[PDB]
């Protein structure tokens, strides 16, 4: 409701009217940086002065029925001009609030929970000191997922997060990726943040590797503690220790009824085709599949048509 | 790119492509477009005609996994010479007639010819070249897209619903996957018609006129130019250059010996003068004896309650004329400070901040009236007596002896903590022990020094004067020196210095100046050193009673005014002064571990806690002193501290210059024979970066006695 009002009367300037009409979905980002480059007035001192006054924060409206005004004290704890807080309300809440269950944040942290066991399960040894040389290579900071590649990767994290909005391939292929069914099943009812989980998803499933001049260990728990083993003119020893077949026809008919979503295909039909939404913005024709069409050999059988 | 294309289509496709080039004469570095577009048009021949089959009674039908028509020939897949032997066999036992171009694919079931397309644009243009190409002939033209478009002739596509789903949607996914590794631009803007380029790029105007004069003297066009160095092999041209050059050209090197390095000479003229914000060696504190545990209040409640605990005052007269402006307006300045400080009880609420009533002595010590006026200069151009702007050479002064008893007097220990650090974690490894003892050692010898007291006295002063700019900006504010310390026993004090008054402060960058006046305590009498104070006017204001040894002795007590007014940018400046401990303990370390590094053990051991070795810091009559590592660590320090309250480009100039003259110089004790090109230019350098600033000379001294002492 909100939205389309919004959207409705930026189509009442030209200027803008053409913006919209003469840019493709793809142009987007290239449209997304043309923001600013002047900020930075000295922000810890704006900091330093934002935290003298009262209400520096801001917050929603249902803070006044969740957080009395005042406090045993007597003093304020929010005012009416979101709604202007200070941290004293953060405080209360940290102090007396509702409690949630916390189940579901090892299961999403647990990049970071590797950390801590593989640390305080460690021991150490004498250091030692002289002077060595040190060469580079290729060094992986996250090794990632064995059996996934990158592609999958991006596939799965949209498939677990935004199930909703994936188009083309993915949706085509009759398959199904095993860890996308255990991620699905373990976050049924999480609700912390699609974004966040995403970005942890990713930093926990894709690998990466730089360069870095490290004289001691390769693999990667020997990486994230190099400002502990190496240094000038020392050297300190340590162990870590421990979905189905569809073809698209064309564009969207007038004669076959308004377009559905991806989550309302699994109704279908025995080979009923209709319009779907797919991607950030396309509708298309499907029709499901009445044989396999796979890639096996096959395609190379198509060599006894040549070299005769 | 190649490697998409390697990874993308089977391989079975790709030798053909690779086959069709060579038959071209082409090449996959230069262009890649081409190899995409071949590879693209022969999956879809493939893809379009398989499995599909004819039975014997006539019609077709889709099959898997005995000997049945295949329905279709391929002709893509070989070259032109048996392409046109197939053609004209065919043509010749259905009696077809030859159409002209090479057609695609050839159908036993409608017996005619099918040509395939594929294309980048929309479809609807791209059909009429191929429409008006072949004419007046029977062959099919179908031609496909990359977003679901598809057209054939009579719009009788003789094929299923499926395969040509299949195939748009391998269309699809190859353009969708295409696109998000940023390769879909270029491929797009490739298609010039039925030909592939690679690119375009032409000067064909003004950049050509503008080309043509950008080249050596003996030449005229660009072309040339280019010609002339495609053909260029190097027979003799260096060395027949260097044949007939002079010799006066060359770098001789002359010996660096022991009797060659001289004394730098430093300028003469009248004596230099103070020119710190606040005095430092001749000021005293008014302690307020250890106030409450819970008292947190606003600093001039301080200051009133520092000032009641005094009683002495007297008449205050001038001791000392400043010899430029008036002293009466001082003298008023102060009088006009005590009533204003005194008149808070005729009330009947109080007030948090004090703001100095506007009078005709405090407007002119903050310079409100001498603002010079601004008009146009087409009214004022007949106007005399105008000169270009203050561009005056600068005065030559000579250096005196107050700045070595101020830094003697910088680096001795009292009887106060001055800081205090928070803590950490527990160590566990080794390093982290070494680490902690190492910084516990640096902590504890440098704690009790004055350096810390001059830091958190700037900091202070920094933090209060900027919080009072930003604040009023058309008052005249009240702005206390304040102090805070730990007792020897463990009492906290605040202690109180004087007193500053601001002037307007309308700030719009970063470089515009904003006016005060100082006024300060101090016991030490101006007449034993008139010229070291020449920016002050001194007053006696008071006397004070001495309790040392037995009975009570009085002492006069003097007060420095002086008008000044810094920056915006140097407020900032001021307010990190914390950072010299950390250079200082960086300097340690770095001496640490470049001596750890030859001797391959650990020496935080043999540096801190041993007690036979000495470090020459001193100099004497005698000779040259000796002293302790707690000693050369607040020397570091005050050294540190010194350059913070001292900054000017002839430090950073001098300190070039004489790094490098020590280097050379530490090069020659070594046996290593040094030499150098033009020692004079060094030096003359040495000497122009040494103008007024006290510090600078007393550094040019301090090497000159490095100097007579490093070869002798």
């Amino acid at each position: 409701m909100e939205r389309i009002k919004e959207l409705r009367n930026l189509m009442s300037q030209s200027r803008t009217r053409e913006i919209l009409t003469k840019t493709t979905v793809d142009h987007m980002a290239i449209i997304k940086k043309y923001t600013s480059g002047r900020q930075e007035k000295n922000p810890s001192l704006r900091m330093k002065w934002m935290m003298a006054m009262k209400y520096p924060i801001t917050a929603d409206k249902r803070i006044t029925e969740m957080v009395p005004e005042r406090n045993e004290q007597g003093q304020t704890l929010w005012s009416k001009m979101r709604v202007m807080v200070s941290p004293l309300a953060v405080t209360w809440w940290n102090r007396n609030g509702p409690m949630t269950s916390t189940v579901h944040y090892p299961k999403v942290y647990k990049t970071y929970f590797e950390k801590v066991e593989r640390l305080k399960h460690g021991t150490f040894g004498p250091v030692h000191f002289r002077n060595q040389v040190k060469i580079r290579r290729r060094v992986d900071i996250n090794p990632g997922h064995a059996d996934l590649s990158a592609k999958e990767a991006q596939d799965v994290i949209m498939e677990v997060v935004f199930p909703n909005e994936v188009g083309a391939r993915i949706l085509t292929s009759e398959s199904q990726l095993t860890i996308t069914k255990e991620k699905k099943e373990e976050l049924q009812d999480c609700k912390i943040s699609p974004l966040m989980v995403a970005y942890m998803l990713e930093r926990e499933l894709v690998r990466k590797t730089r360069f870095l001049p490290v004289a001691g260990g390769t693999s990667s728990v020997y990486i994230e503690v190099l400002h502990l083993t190496q240094g000038t003119c020392w050297e300190q020893m340590y162990t870590p220790g421990g979905r189905r077949g569809f073809l698209i026809l064309g564009k969207e008919d007038r004669r076959y009824g308004p377009a559905l979503s991806i989550n309302e295909l699994s109704n279908l039909a025995k080979g009923e085709k209709a319009n779907v939404l797919i991607g950030q913005g396309d509708v298309v024709l499907v029709m499901k599949r009445k044989r396999d069409s796979s890639i096996l050999t096959d395609s190379q059988t198509a060599t006894k048509r040549i070299r005769m | 790119m190649e490697d998409f294309v390697r990874q993308c289509f089977n391989p079975m496709i790709v030798e053909l492509a690779e086959k069709a080039m060579k038959e071209y004469g082409e090449d996959l570095k230069i262009e890649t477009n081409k190899f995409a577009a071949i590879c693209t048009h022969l999956e879809v021949c493939f893809m379009y005609s398989d499995f599909h089959f004819i039975n014997e009674q006539g019609e077709s039908i889709v099959v898997e996994l005995a000997l049945l028509k295949h329905r279709f020939e391929i002709i893509e897949g070989r070259d032109r010479t048996m392409a046109w032997t197939v053609v004209n066999s065919i043509c010749n036992t259905t009696g077809a007639e030859k159409p002209k171009f090479l057609p695609d694919l050839y159908d036993y079931k409608e017996n005619r010819f099918i040509e395939i397309g594929v294309t980048r644009r929309e479809v609807h243009i791209y059909y009429l070249e191929k429409a008006n190409k072949i004419k007046s002939e029977n062959t099919h033209i179908h031609i496909f897209s990359f977003t679901g478009e598809e057209m054939a002739t009579k719009a009788d596509y003789t094929l299923d619903e499926e395969s040509r789903a299949r195939i748009k949607t391998r269309l699809f996914t190859i353009r969708q996957e295409m696109a998000n590794r940023g390769l879909w631009d270029s491929f797009r803007q490739s298609e010039r018609g039925e030909e592939t380029i690679e690119e375009r790029f032409e000067i064909t105007g003004t950049m050509r006129r503008l080309a043509d004069q950008s080249l050596p003297p003996n030449f005229s066009c660009l072309e040339n130019f280019r010609a002339y160095v495609d053909g260029f092999e190097p027979n003799g041209y260096i060395e027949g250059k260097l044949s007939q050059m002079s010799k006066e050209v060359n770098a001789k090197i002359e010996p660096f010996l022991k009797t060659t390095p001289r004394p730098i000479r430093l300028p003469d003229g009248p004596p230099c003068f103070q020119r710190s914000k606040f005095l430092l060696m001749d000021a005293l504190k008014l302690s307020i004896e250890d106030p409450s545990h819970e008292g947190e209040g606003i600093p001039l409640y301080d200051a009133i309650k520092c000032m009641r605990t005094f009683f002495g005052w007297k008449e205050p007269y001038i001791v000392k004329p400043h010899e430029k402006g008036i002293n009466p307006n001082y003298l008023l300045s102060w009088k006009q400070v005590l009533a204003e400080l005194q008149d808070i009880e005729n009330e009947e609420k109080i007030p948090r901040t004090k703001n100095m009533k506007k009078t005709s002595q405090l407007k002119w010590a903050l310079g409100e009236n001498m603002a010079p006026e601004k008009v146009d200069f087409d009214n004022c151009r007949d106007v005399s007596d105008l000169k270009q702007y203050d561009s005056d050479e600068p005065e030559l002064r000579s250096l005196s002896s107050w700045i070595q008893n101020e830094f003697n007097k910088a680096c001795e220990l009292t009887d106060s903590t001055w800081i205090e650090l928070d803590e950490i974690g527990e160590d566990v490894a080794p390093i982290e022990y070494i680490a902690s003892m190492r910084r516990n050692y640096f902590t504890a010898e440098v704690s009790h020094c004055r350096a810390t007291e001059y830091i958190m006295k700037g900091v202070y002063i920094n933090t209060a004067l900027l919080n009072a700019s930003c604040a009023a900006m058309d008052d005249f504010q009240l702005i206390p020196m304040i102090s805070k310390c730990r007792t020897k026993e463990g009492r906290r004090k605040t202690n109180l210095y004087g007193f500053i008054i601001k002037g307007r402060s309308h700030l719009r960058n970063d470089t515009d100046v904003v006016n005060f006046v100082s006024m300060e305590f101090s016991l030490t009498d101006p007449r034993l050193e008139p010229h070291k104070w020449e920016k002050y006017c001194v007053l006696e204001i008071g006397d004070m009673l001495l309790r040392s040894a037995i009975g009570q002795m009085s002492r006069p007590m003097f007060l420095y005014v002086r008008t000044n007014g810094t920056s915006k940018i140097k407020m900032k400046w001021g307010m990190e002064m914390r950072r010299c401990l950390l250079q200082s303990l960086q300097q340690i370390e770095s001496m640490i571990e470049a001596e750890s590094s030859v001797k391959e053990k650990d020496m935080t051991k043999e540096f801190f806690e041993n007690k036979s070795e000495t470090w020459p810091i001193g100099e004497s009559p005698k000779g040259v002193e000796d002293g302790s590592i707690g000693k050369v660590c607040r020397t570091l320090l005050a050294k540190s501290v010194f350059n913070s309250l001292y900054a000017s480009p002839q430090l950073e100039g001098f300190s070039a210059e004489s790094r490098k003259l020590l280097l050379v110089v530490q090069a020659l004790r070594d046996n290593l024979e040094p030499g150098t090109f033009d020692l004079e230019g060094l030096y003359e350098a040495i000497e122009e970066c040494l103008i007024n600033d006290p510090w600078v000379l007393l550094n040019a001294s301090w090497f000159n006695s490095f100097l007579t002492h490093a070869l002798r």
